[PDB]
């Protein structure tokens, strides 16, 4: 089935929506959507509070579909709604190319190839170029 | 019974605010309704998941309890001297929009020995109403009414405050039975509070020494 | 500190203000029902689920960390000294707008 | 039967949590319903595929089992002495929102030998309730009720996980018959697990030598 790993633990919750997006020149992403149950009280009413509090911004998030790796990215932008008795939370997770996108750097790159500029430029996050 | 035999008509008491400080008029209905019904409705929705196969459903809202009752008025039989339009002057008035305030009149219905929703009274506002006059005379002063009231819950905000004070208070004060143990003392203390108190924090609150310092007859408090 | 030389070069005159509030560490706080504005630098009521006084209906909160750096190490070219003035790094964790109950940005100007 | 002829009424037990840890009140109701009814329903949606090779319809969700049940209370016949408001002060209470937590009470209906959907009890919460008093007294103690309950399925998570491990608990332990073969032994192991257990993995997990190694009475272990 579909198993959401966050920070190494398999994190038994209930996903109502999962959508993994992957394009041709863009950072691939993955939206989750969970439901935190409120109407079933007792021991599993605060034990589900412990499982959502582990969703800090920037954690290893892994999705596995039919015992194959689906997404494997870091977490950004945890939104929660809480309308009425509903209390949903929405996750997003971005690839390792998210470490490259909002910090203005400056280099020069004299006497280098087209590939040696760029494979040393993706290497700052741990992304391994294949070419 | 137990004192005397005489009819207790139902009374429609109306206020202007939720709490009942400002009183409107009141009327007692002749010809008791012969049937009342209180209808409940709690709305659920089936929760969905794509990981597991556990099947539960989500509590959405609780639609309030509605009271349906019908009344009949008559001013023809020789005991009935008062006209039915001065009696229907207040069912139409107290179950409509107030003149100065936009809200209705909060309509507290009561009967002599009948508990409605675990209380002696039934608060609420009239959702709808219908008078259908079926018999007239020569100038048509009306002679029959056939009223068809229907109400909602609308308890006061204070009454609703005290009822959740008698259920799950702030402090528990659970007892200690014979052959007791802290995993079971914190299991019955977590049933009064409905908040699952741990054995370890129940032990620190009472400052007991050895996790066995209860002596079958002393009281230890949970918070 | 007094300015030596500002310049408003054909700005809207409102465009100039909130480009000058961004460089001064202040926000506007505009008030309706008046013409009084309290400009105050970037630096409780306790609405709770249990509390009777305020009735709640929806609480959306986004919790993003894309455009939130930790440093803002900004520096610029000193004309007199020509050292490119020492890097004033600002720590993250000062001015916390969200305080819970339970990457380094750096430019250098030629000016 | 088989011992004696006393009746067994139905009992409505209530809790507060999903499980049985925190008991609320619990009433037994006189004058049995005469008829129960539990309706199942499964929602399907038709595939409007453009390829037009096949007609089919997907499975979306199974609606929870709902139980309908109608009761009657009466206190003026001289065997009946408890007033029916004390018996209806529990149905009106247990089929409503509790003051402690703000939720329904997770009821559980039971009858002496009646077996509900596949268990000896019917868990769930109250969707609906309507009392309609028809007779009264001079001071109007009611003394006639006609209740019209309606519930949903909502079982606990420990019972639902236990029923899942009783069907395909990720090991098979398949016996071999006389005149057997591994494509047949994979179909008989792919029915215990419902996972298409792909016969080359059977001969590797059990250390077969030559794909015909089993001898008419030995077992083969199949995981996933």
């Amino acid at each position: 089935h579909i198993t959401l790993d966050i920070a190494g633990q398999r994190s038994t919750l209930g996903i109502r929506r999962l959508r993994v997006q992957q394009l041709i020149n863009e950072i691939p992403l993955a939206q989750l959507e969970l439901h935190i149950p409120t109407d079933n009280h007792g021991a599993a009413d605060n034990a589900v509070q412990h499982e959502v509090s582990r969703f800090t911004l920037g954690v290893r998030v892994g999705i596995a579909q039919d015992n194959k790796p689906l997404f494997d990215g870091y977490l950004v932008q945890k939104k929660m709604q809480l309308k009425g008795k509903e209390w949903s939370v929405r996750l997003e997770a971005r690839h390792a190319l998210q470490k490259l996108t909002f910090l203005p750097h400056s280099r020069v790159f004299r006497q280098q190839d087209d590939s040696t500029v760029m494979k040393g430029l993706l290497q700052s996050a741990g992304v391994k170029l294949t070419q | 019974s137990l004192l005397e035999r005489g009819l207790s008509k139902l009374t429609l008491n109306a206020w202007k605010d939720r709490e009942g400080k400002i009183p409107a008029g009141s009327m007692s209905a002749m010809y008791n309704p012969e049937t009342i019904q209180l209808d409940y409705q709690t709305r659920f929705d089936t929760e969905d998941t794509i990981n597991t196969a556990s099947q539960s459903n989500r509590y959405v809202i609780s639609e309030p309890v509605g009271l349906n009752l019908t009344l009949l008025f008559d001013s023809q039989m020789p005991g009935n001297t008062t006209p039915i339009e001065t009696q229907l002057a207040m069912l139409k008035s107290l179950c409509a929009v107030d003149a100065a305030t936009g809200s209705p009149y909060f309509l507290r219905i009561t009967w002599g020995k009948m508990r409605w929703e675990n209380k002696g009274w039934f608060a609420g506002r009239a959702r709808d109403l219908s008078v259908t006059y079926t018999l007239f005379d020569r100038d048509a002063t009306p002679l029959r009414a056939t009223v068809q009231l229907s109400l909602v819950a609308d308890e006061s905000f204070v009454i609703q405050q005290s009822l959740k004070t008698q259920s799950a208070p702030d402090r528990a004060l659970v007892s200690v039975p014979d052959l007791a143990s802290l995993p079971l003392l914190a299991l019955s203390a977590g049933g009064v509070l409905a908040s699952s108190v741990d054995y370890l924090s129940l032990a620190w609150d009472n400052d007991l020494d050895n996790l066995d310092d209860f002596q079958t007859g002393d009281f230890l408090r949970a918070t | 500190s007094k300015h030596d030389q500002l310049l408003q070069f054909r700005l809207s005159d409102w465009q100039f203000i909130r480009s000058r509030l961004l460089s001064t560490n202040c926000w506007l706080l505009p008030d309706a029902a008046s013409d009084t504005v309290v400009i105050r630098p970037l630096s409780s009521r306790t609405l709770a689920r249990d509390s009777h006084d305020y009735t709640l209906y929806e609480i959306n909160l986004n919790f993003d960390n894309r455009f939130t750096p930790d440093s803002l190490s900004l520096q610029g070219w000193d004309i007199a000294a020509q050292r490119l003035t020492a890097a004033q790094k600002s720590p993250a964790g000062a001015f916390r707008p969200w305080k819970p109950a339970g990457q380094d940005y750096a430019l250098a100007f030629s000016m």
